[PDB]
C-alpha cells in the first residue's frame, strides 16, 4: 500500500522504509484467490492465452 | 502479550506509534470482511476499539 510503502516498518528491523523507489510487480494466475484489497488498488493488465 | 515472540500491540498502537499524537483519525477499512472461522474473531476486539 502506498500509504505504507512510504512508511514501511518491518517489525523485525523496526525502521521505516520508503518503498516508492522499490518497484514491485505482482503476478498471479487467476482473479479469484487474490485478496480483495490486493485487487482494486492493483492494476490489472490481463495477459490472455 | 509480552511473552509471545510475535509481540504485537495490534495495529492500533502501531498507528499511534507512527502518528505520535493522541488525537488522530483512523480508517478501519472494510469492517464487513471480519468472519469467525477458527482464527478468532477480531470484530469482538473491535467491540472494544469502537
Amino acid at each position: 500500500d502506498p500509504e505504507q510503502n512510504h512508511t514501511f516498518t518491518d517489525h523485525y528491523l523496526d525502521v521505516p522504509y520508503d518503498l516508492s523507489k522499490v518497484f514491485f510487480i505482482t503476478t498471479a494466475n487467476t482473479l479469484s484467490t487474490i485478496p480483495r484489497p490486493l485487487l482494486d488498488r492493483m492494476e490489472v493488465i490481463e495477459i490472455p492465452g | 502479550r509480552r511473552t509471545y515472540i510475535g509481540a504485537l500491540p495490534g495495529k492500533i498502537i502501531q498507528g499511534m506509534k507512527q502518528v505520535g499524537v493522541v488525537n488522530p483519525v483512523f480508517l478501519l477499512d472494510e469492517i464487513d470482511k471480519l468472519s469467525s472461522d477458527w482464527r478468532g474473531d477480531p470484530a469482538a476486539a473491535l467491540l472494544e476499539v469502537l
